[PDB]
């Protein structure tokens, strides 16, 4: 998980970082400066995690590319309503115990931490109205409210 | 807690009263989606329970329905007593505005129930039909003969081992049936019909020729002493078709019951299927369904008033319905979860042109009805009954409200958002003759035009199909574009939608009274049981008890005054 | 164990996983990657339930029900909102890349993915991005490949590799571009590749033969039948549409063929749909062929039979028990001859004597998978009884199963089992004239002539028990390998000896009986399996009768002047010149057959019999199991002039017209009662299936699904008036959907599996008592005989070793799953899969002949010189020449014969 | 005077073509199973390029109740009910309309829809990945991770 400047005073232990919403991990921390857009960073992370999937289990194999495509759309300014909630549901349903191994929980940890802290950049990615269906001429669409 | 939630209705006061009277172990309360407390009674306590319900402080006064069910192939019978067959009794209390369904379980080797003709006289025809179609005997019945099939019929067609489809035609049996129809007047035996004192010897037996049916008449000169109407000439086996079509593909058959109704007959079926499916439809669906049902009710009422005493008004309605649905008589347009299409661009223009042109026609109809002294001399005072006679015979609709009993389904038990529309219910005096019924139908025509004005004026914007996964079929543009919608459409039009196993019920105010669909799902893609209660059945059974001592012309006028069709009677 | 699902208490097996336990209770949990026969892996992540620590736990945790044991005091929720949400999410993630293909997909209406998409409640797409796509492969004539529809559930590779043992199907690639197929374009090599069309829950692997004449599942007319393509008797669901046989689906039988067929029985049904079949009785008058109806054909045949002095009847192992018995009644018991040769009959009756008198219990096909050691003697099991080869593979994997059970690893956790038992497997010892397809898992393979295989069997029996006759001249290295076999067979708890009549040696069967008797003498739980040649070979053996040679002798000597040939072409059991001369000598030949055979040119009357699709009957397994097969469709429903009756119906009416000069189209149960009255050893066939009066609460059993389409249009081009529904007086089934096919109905004959919400072959879970067990009220079929109380004696006729003599060439039989069977090789889709006619030679013999690989040599057998191209076989022994049995010009009766004048053409 | 029929009017049934001029029917048999009367009968054939089409197609119009459920069930919009009611016949056998009596030369009421532009199955003129919302097939031997 990403952590903020307020978390910088925590001792690098398993228990202290675990109580902060992250894991100590390999203890090799990486510093993100203010010039780095969080949506592009998380897009890079999810692109890595999606293409390093082994393909065995459905949530990682077919739910990390969905997050990658959403983050590419938000990075291009082509996001649509539903995208951030789809990212949050992908974070929820790729957690521990939902996938075969721990590649996908660790994959979606930066995503949920970035949506939790830097939600403004993700929300600024959304610019288009939602549409995944073209008009068929003789058929009147069912206008769901 | 939606309206379609499975309930047991243990908070109903009838359950506490029955428990305090008969003991807690006397009956089994079943959880259904019928909206009704369904209790299973022992066969030996059945007349006692019926007599107890008849004498409550707000008594159950009307036997709404009585029929059978073949429970042999029903697998999901959890929480139910062991039954090979069952007989259900739907009883309606109007003062309480409640109803109860008693169920009697029967083994295959002992198919006989005590009769209700000493409590509710419409049980006569109901028990005759239950005997004809299921083979269940009712002990004490005055004449338990076949009512739907001919008397020389082998087997009981609503049993689960009886094949639904048509057997091979034979000219052999055809010429036998022709030769017994030629010799029927020569060999008329007046106890194969329930008659008595057959040839006094001044009495004459004739047969008379809204559908074609026979009625045997017993005459003292020109006075009617007794009559029995011979029905079943219009029997189509619609309930059997309910057991042999998918839930989606049974809709045209629902149209062809009460053929003047159209969408009015469509409505209770899709409402009961949506109760089975756990579907709540949006407001645009509710308003579309109300608008189409009121258009067809206006059409049926205009035909009834024109018959009793025209072509332009029904033509305008038929063009509007043809533009919306693609068909005039049997639109087949209501769907499970919504309607088949959205409203066409230009529906409001046609409805506004129909509503701006109708009130002057209504004023003309009221002039031709309430100012016609020849009609006011020919019609009133003849074939008249009060509230007590209408309640005990299951009379609904214009006759019941013409007896002064303020009972309409659209107000007492609202459905499809009828409580959002402001409309009045006309109720007459204490006398239900031809004249009062006709003026009640005229006032209902006025109120239906009010409902149509409210449908036109504030029509909701939104979907014409529900968001539910069981909406059959799904919206066509998503079907043609999206693979999961294509999958749902594929399996919903081929194998059929799977309704989870439950029992549902919906009663509506049809054009001729109260029409109800009682649907039993065994968890499959077809109906396990489709019970259709139609008002023309109960209205036709009241004909012998209403013209005792009238003349044959008075019988003809009475037949004209009752709004009925033979498809509604026989289904 | 005790589990609580959504607050309801259930009693289950604690050794099962929660998915199979909950499916056995009728609860619906969506699943893709789990199969009852393949075990649990946890790939698809679809079967999520919510587990709680105890009764007073509310938060829970999503667990995967196929990887969770159904232990005692378990608390799960299927209908939890989070579990339902996650299962819908898994379906959604699968749907993100799935092609918009359902109208043009052969799996539609039969698709497990369609069913689970509907069941999870997912019908709204919110994915707007692109779908991944894949190129397709060419997998041969039987399987059609469409990788777009794949959901990466790994069932195909798990089945084809871990279960069927095939080697040319795999998974390639990575993250979301995983590809399931062959490493290159080409035909799938496994004999059980056809079961991929039912293992795969999507439309990736589909029946190409059915795709040629596709119809949806709701449009089929199904019947429960028995596969006719060898002796194993696998239960099938043949389904027809518009008067032609369309598909062979697997019919679940927890005792025989549970989930799987072989490719021969699945794809060699196409002889039924041939357009040159007899469809009407035809009488030869001069050079004219007069078409008759049933009545005048019976009258003319009866008059000719009455004016003749002796009438003989030649049956077949193709025909049912009822048909062979009807011929036996028509011609007389002493005049009835089995249509097989004398040597084939001798081997068949020895196999029957070993089965029903040897005192060793013969296992069912399912029970073969529980034996601890397997010795296969002479029988090429993969090419003649293929499902026995698959069951042998499972029994071989039993060792890894035992090793994993020793470490307290559950039986469904197949990956842990395969990891613990790395390459350890139960001992398998096969013998053949060359290499087999079981050599990859065989602990030892012996390539030798049939005499030397029999001698190895006799030596194994002598080393197991010294009372068995000894074999002299065993080489020290062969004696060491015999000692290896003896140490493996003696230490096994459950040894199994498999042999059969296809090896062409009586002594191989005697040696197998000797090994089984020696193992039984040591107290071992030994079983013996015999592979017969045809579908009703053991039934024809139990019925008995003279050989084909005796019938030809009667015809040639003139003692018989009328011959009735039932479902026999007579060229696969005798020489064609002798058969042709003997049938040309007879003044009446009457062939009751459903296929245009070569003996119909000499025939004076041809009765258009019905095949298994157009007829009812009983056939006897290779293990002695009587099984009923029911008629699929009425042949006369579309073509009104088709007179294609059951063979026993023809023969019973011919007998009645010979006796009392009136036709009598009887009923099937009358013929069955006649069989069980006249032949007491066939009395078990009465209980094979119930009679025609059997009802489920008063209604017959439905042959076609309840949503059957086209009722008032499928025959409208012939006549707009709808004909009468065909009447089935013979069986409890009706030729309509006005009937019962409920999964909870008290029957054992299920025409097809369908439940509301389960339109796929996964609907079989509803028809079973526990999933992967038996059918809910028992499997169909009945064993004719029990295990005898007393055994046989040791066979002391030990043959001498094979001596390769100059000029002669011992014909070594090679069998092919596609080509050795007669009717299946007539099916037009098999000619692509058929091997080319190749005569196999040793390198030494071919070098002596001056012949290399591919050049054509000519040899004369029975005065007939034929030419075949030479294939070099290293595994063959010198002095032997390899021939493919059952192909064109090579009768299976040549197995063991000698050859003359093998020279280059 | 001629009778006016609205565009939704449920009359004589036709099989239509796509904008390319080929018949829209893929012989999926959904219309036949959705027919409550069972008066549709057809058979699937395939072209050399793998295009599914009806080998024959027949409608028993003496049985047909003109309910429009087949058109509603068609997922290619091939089968349509057109505003035409003049179908009286001398013989009932002539009321069985074969494919030559049903296949019109145009798209009917739906002027643009093409099911084979949306299906993933490869036909002639549409290779793999050339349909709507479909990426090009990535070869499994690709150098990219
Ligand atoms: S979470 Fe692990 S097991 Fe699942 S696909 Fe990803 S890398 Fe493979
Ligand atoms: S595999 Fe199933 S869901 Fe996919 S296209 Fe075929 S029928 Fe449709
Ligand atoms: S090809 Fe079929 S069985 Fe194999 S992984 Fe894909 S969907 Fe599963
Ligand atoms: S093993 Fe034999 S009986 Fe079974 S499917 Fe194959 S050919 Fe048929
Ligand atoms: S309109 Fe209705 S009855 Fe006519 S072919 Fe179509 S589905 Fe069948
Ligand atoms: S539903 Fe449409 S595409 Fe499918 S078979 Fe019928 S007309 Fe053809
Ligand atoms: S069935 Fe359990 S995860 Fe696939
Ligand atoms: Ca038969």
């Amino acid at each position: 998980d990403f952590l903020t400047e307020a978390h910088l005073d925590l001792p690098m232990e398993f228990e202290s970082i675990g109580k902060a919403g992250s894991r100590l991990g390999t203890a090799l921390a990486m510093a993100v400066d203010h010039e780095i857009n969080m949506v592009s960073l998380v897009r890079n992370l999810e692109e890595f995690f999606a293409r390093e999937s082994c393909g065995w289990c459905t949530p990682c194999r077919d739910g990390l590319p969905w997050s990658v495509k959403i983050l590419r759309a938000l990075e291009r300014g082509e996001g649509q309503p539903g995208d951030i909630e789809t990212l949050e549901q992908l974070c929820r349903f790729l957690g521990p115990g939902k996938t075969f191994c721990a590649h996908a929980p660790g994959a979606v940890e930066p995503l949920q931490s970035a949506i939790k802290y830097f939600r403004e950049e993700f929300e600024a990615g959304i610019k288009q109205p939602f549409s995944n269906t073209h008009l068929i001429n003789g058929i009147q669409p069912n206008l769901l409210k | 807690e939606p309206a379609w939630q499975t309930r047991d209705h243990l908070d109903d006061p009838v359950i506490g009263e029955l428990r305090n009277r008969f003991g807690p172990d006397a009956f089994t309360v079943q959880a259904t989606r019928t909206g009704v407390p369904v209790v299973w009674i022992k066969r030996e306590q059945l007349l006692e329970v019926g007599d107890f319900l008849k004498k409550l402080p707000k008594p159950y006064v009307m036997l709404f329905d009585l029929h059978g069910m073949d429970e042999r192939l029903r697998t999901h019978r959890e929480g139910l007593p062991a039954a090979d067959f069952s007989v259900f009794y739907h009883l309606i209390s109007i003062d309480r505005n409640r109803d109860i369904m008693l169920k009697v379980a029967l083994a295959e080797n002992d198919l006989h129930v005590p009769t209700f003709t000493k409590l509710f006289p419409n049980a006569n025809w109901y028990e005759r039909e239950t005997w004809d179609l299921f083979g269940i005997t009712f002990d004490g019945h005055p004449n338990l003969r076949r009512i739907m099939m001919p008397q020389t019929w082998k087997g009981h067609p609503l049993r689960k081992d009886y094949p639904a489809r048509a057997t091979e035609f034979s000219p052999f049996e055809l010429t036998k049936a022709k030769q017994d129809l030629e010799m029927e007047a020569l060999t008329f035996k007046p106890e194969e019909w329930g008659m008595k004192r057959g040839t006094n010897e001044d009495f004459m037996f004739l047969n008379l020729g809204h559908g074609a049916f026979r009625i045997v008449l017993q005459l003292d000169g020109e006075e009617i002493v007794d009559c029995v109407p011979d029905i079943g000439y219009h029997h189509r086996g619609a309930e059997k078709m309910g057991e042999r079509q998918s839930w989606h593909s049974y809709i045209p058959y629902t149209d062809r019951i009460e053929y003047l109704g159209g969408c009015v007959n469509e409505m209770p079926y899709v409402l009961a299927v949506e109760k089975l499916a756990g579907i709540t439809v949006p407001d645009r669906v509710n308003v579309i369904r109300v608008m189409l049902s009121e258009l067809f009710r206006i059409n049926s009422h205009l035909l009834y008033i024109s018959t009793f005493i025209a072509f332009t008004d029904r033509q305008k309605i038929y063009d509007l319905v043809e533009a919306i649905t693609g068909f005039r008589m049997h639109p087949a347009w209501f769907r499970i979860g919504g309607v088949a299409h959205d409203l066409p661009r230009g529906w409001d223009r046609l409805l506004r042109e129909f509503l701006d042109w109708m009130p002057k026609r209504l004023a003309s109809y009221e002039k031709a009805a309430l100012q016609n002294t020849i009609l006011k001399g020919r019609s009133q005072g003849v074939a008249a009954y009060g509230a007590k006679e209408a309640l005990e015979w299951g009379t609904t609709g214009a006759g019941l409200r013409a007896t002064g009993i303020d009972f309409d389904v659209r107000k007492a038990r609202p459905y499809s958002g009828y409580e959002n529309f402001d409309f009045e219910i006309p109720v007459g005096g204490g006398v239900s003759d031809c004249y009062t019924r006709v003026m009640l139908k005229v006032e209902e025509l006025r109120q239906s035009l009010r409902i149509l004005e409210q449908c036109l004026n504030n029509m909701p914007e939104g979907p014409f199909k529900a968001d539910h996964p069981l909406t059959t079929p799904p919206p066509k543009e998503r079907t043609l574009q999206h693979i999961e919608t294509l999958i749902t459409h594929f399996l919903q039009v081929s194998w059929g939608p799977v309704m989870p196993a439950n029992e549902s019920f919906q009663m509506i105010e049809a054009t001729k009274g109260i029409n109800s669909y009682y649907l039993t799902s065994d968890g499959s893609t077809m109906s396990y049981r489709t019970r259709i209660r139609t008002p023309s059945y109960a209205h036709l059974q009241q004909i012998p008890a209403a013209i005792r001592g009238s003349l044959v012309s008075d019988l003809i006028v009475y037949l004209g005054s009752i709004d009925f069709v033979m498809s509604d009677v026989d289904r | 164990a005790t589990i609580h699902v959504d607050g309801k208490e259930y009693e289950v097996n604690g050794a099962d996983n929660l998915l199979e336990a909950c499916l056995s209770l009728g609860l619906d949990i969506p699943y893709f990657c789990w199969h009852p026969a393949l075990g649990s892996v946890g790939a698809c992540r679809q079967c999520a339930v919510k587990q709680y620590q105890n009764a007073e736990d509310t938060r829970g945790r999503l667990v995967m029900s196929c990887m969770t044991p159904a232990s005692d005091g378990t608390f799960i929720s299927i209908d939890d909102e989070e579990a339902k949400q996650f299962r819908e999410s898994v379906v959604e993630w699968l749907m993100t890349n799935h092609p918009h293909d359902c109208p043009v997909c052969e799996e539609g209406g039969n698709c497990h993915l369609q069913d689970m998409t509907v069941m999870t409640g997912h019908s709204f797409r919110r994915y707007r991005f692109t779908k991944r796509t894949h190129r397709n492969q060419d997998l041969g004539p039987f399987i059609s490949h469409e990788m777009n529809r794949c959901i990466a559930c790994y069932r195909c590779v798990r089945y084809y590799k871990d279960y069927a043992g095939g080697t040319d199907l795999g998974v390639y690639g990575a993250h979301d571009n995983v590809y399931f197929g062959r490493p290159e374009d080409g035909t799938l090599e496994s004999e059980f590749s056809g079961n991929l069309v039912e293992i795969c829950p999507t439309g990736v692997f589909t029946d190409k033969t059915h795709s040629e004449r596709y119809n949806r599942k709701w449009d089929m007319q199904f019947a429960p039948s028995i596969c006719q393509q060898c002796s194993i008797g696998c239960n099938i669901s043949p389904g027809e549409r518009y008067g032609e046989l369309r598909r062979i689906e697997n019919r679940y039988n927890g005792t025989v063929n549970h989930y799987f067929l072989c490719d021969r029985g699945r794809f060699g049904y196409g002889y039924v749909n041939l357009k040159d079949r007899p469809r009407q009785p035809v009488q030869r008058r001069g050079d004219d062929f007069i078409t008759l109806n049933a009545e005048q054909a019976m009258q003319g045949a009866a008059d000719i039979l009455r004016q003749s002095k002796k009438v003989i009847g030649i049956g077949s192992p193709r025909a049912s028990v009822e048909s062979n018995f009807a011929l036996r009644e028509l011609v007389g018991e002493e005049n009835f001859y089995t249509g097989i040769a004398h040597g084939e009959q001798e081997r068949l009756q020895l196999a029957l004597k070993v089965l029903r008198e040897g005192g060793i219990y013969t296992p069912a096909l399912r029970e073969i998978e529980s034996y601890d050691a397997v010795l296969v003697l002479g029988e090429d099991v993969t090419q003649t009884g293929a499902r026995v080869a698959l069951a042998v593979r499972q029994a071989v994997k039993g060792k890894a199963r035992e090793m994993a059970a020793a470490q307290k690893v559950a039986d469904w956790q197949i990956a842990a089992i395969l990891n613990i038992g790395q390459r350890a497997k139960h001992p398998l010892f096969v013998t053949n004239v060359d290499d087999t397809r079981l050599d990859d898992i065989a602990a030892w393979t012996y390539r030798a002539p049939v005499e030397d295989q029999a001698r190895l069997g006799f030596a194994i029996a002598h080393a197991l028990d010294n009372s068995a006759p000894a074999v002299d001249g065993i080489e020290p290295e062969l004696q060491s390998k015999i000692d290896v076999i003896v140490q493996a067979l003696a230490g096994a708890k459950k040894p199994l000896i498999i042999s059969g009549t296809n090896a062409g040696s009586l002594e191989v069967i005697q040696a197998a009986a000797n090994v089984a008797k020696a193992l039984k003498g040591r107290g071992a739980d030994v079983g013996i399996t015999m592979i017969a040649r045809s579908v009703n070979s053991m039934g024809l053996g139990i019925m008995g009768g003279g050989s084909l040679e005796e019938a030809l002798t009667e015809l040639e000597t003139g003692r018989a002047d009328a011959v009735v040939v039932l479902e026999n072409d007579l060229h696969r059991h005798a020489s064609a010149t002798r058969v042709n001369a003997a049938l040309a000598k007879a003044p009446l030949v009457m062939v009751v057959d459903h296929q245009r055979t070569a003996i119909m040119e000499n025939a004076h009357l041809v009765l258009s019999a019905a095949s298994f699709a157009e007829s009812d009957g009983t056939v006897i397994n290779n293990e002695g199991r009587a099984q009923r097969f029911f008629q699929v469709y009425d042949p006369a429903y579309y073509d009104s002039k088709t007179v294609m009756l059951e063979s026993w119906r023809w023969l019973h009416s011919l007998h009645s017209t010979l006796l009392s000069r009136e036709v009598d189209w009887t009923q099937l149960d009358h013929v069955i009662d006649a069989v069980v009255a006249k032949i007491p050893e066939l009395a078990g066939i009465k209980d094979a299936a119930p009679d025609a009066t059997f009802r489920i609460r008063g209604q017959k059993l439905a042959r076609e699904p309840h949503r059957y389409s086209g009722r008032t249009a499928m025959r409208a081009n012939i006549s707009v008036h709808e004909p009468r529904q065909p009447q089935d007086i013979d069986t409890m089934f009706t030729f309509s959907m006005e009937g019962n096919n409920q999964p909870t109905a008290h029957r054992s004959q299920v025409p097809f599996a369908w439940a509301p919400g389960w339109n796929s072959p996964q609907a079989w879970n509803k028809f079973q008592d526990e999933v992967g067990g038996k059918l809910r009220f028992g499997d169909p079929g009945v064993r004719l005989f029990e295990t005898s109380e007393n055994g046989l004696d040791y066979f002391t006729s030990v043959p001498a070793r094979f001596q390769p003599q100059d000029g002669k060439w011992r014909i070594a039989p090679y069998y092919h799953l596609f080509g050795s069977d007669e009717l299946s090789q007539r099916a037009p889709v098999f000619q692509s899969r058929m091997p080319q006619p190749y005569i196999k030679l040793n390198p030494a013999d071919a070098a002596k002949l001056g012949v290399n690989a591919g050049t054509r040599v000519s040899f004369s057998y029975d005065g007939n010189t034929v030419t075949l191209p030479v294939e070099i076989a290293e595994g063959l022994t010198a002095g032997q020449v390899g021939l493919p049995m059952g192909m064109s010009g090579i009768a299976p009766v040549l197995a063991g014969a000698h050859l003359e004048d093998l020279k280059e053409a | 005077e001629p009778v006016y029929l609205p565009p939704r009017y449920r009359g004589r049934i036709v099989l239509t073509r796509d904008p390319d001029g080929e018949e829209r029917c893929v012989a999926c048999n959904l219309c036949a199973v959705a027919c409550p009367v069972g008066c549709i009968s057809l058979q699937k054939a395939e072209t050399k390029d793998g295009r599914w089409y009806p080998e024959f197609f027949r409608i028993n119009f003496s049985r047909c109740i003109f309910c429009g459920l087949c058109e509603e069930a068609c997922p290619t919009t091939a089968i349509q009910l057109t505003p035409d009611f003049e179908m009286g016949e001398y013989k009932r056998q002539d009321l069985v309309y074969e494919k030559e009596d049903l296949l019109i030369s145009g798209p009917g009421k739906y002027p643009e829809y093409n099911f084979y532009r949306m299906a993933g199955m490869a036909i002639d003129g549409k290779d793999k990945g050339e349909a709507e919302n479909e990426a090009k097939p990535i070869d499994v031997k690709s150098l990219l991770p």
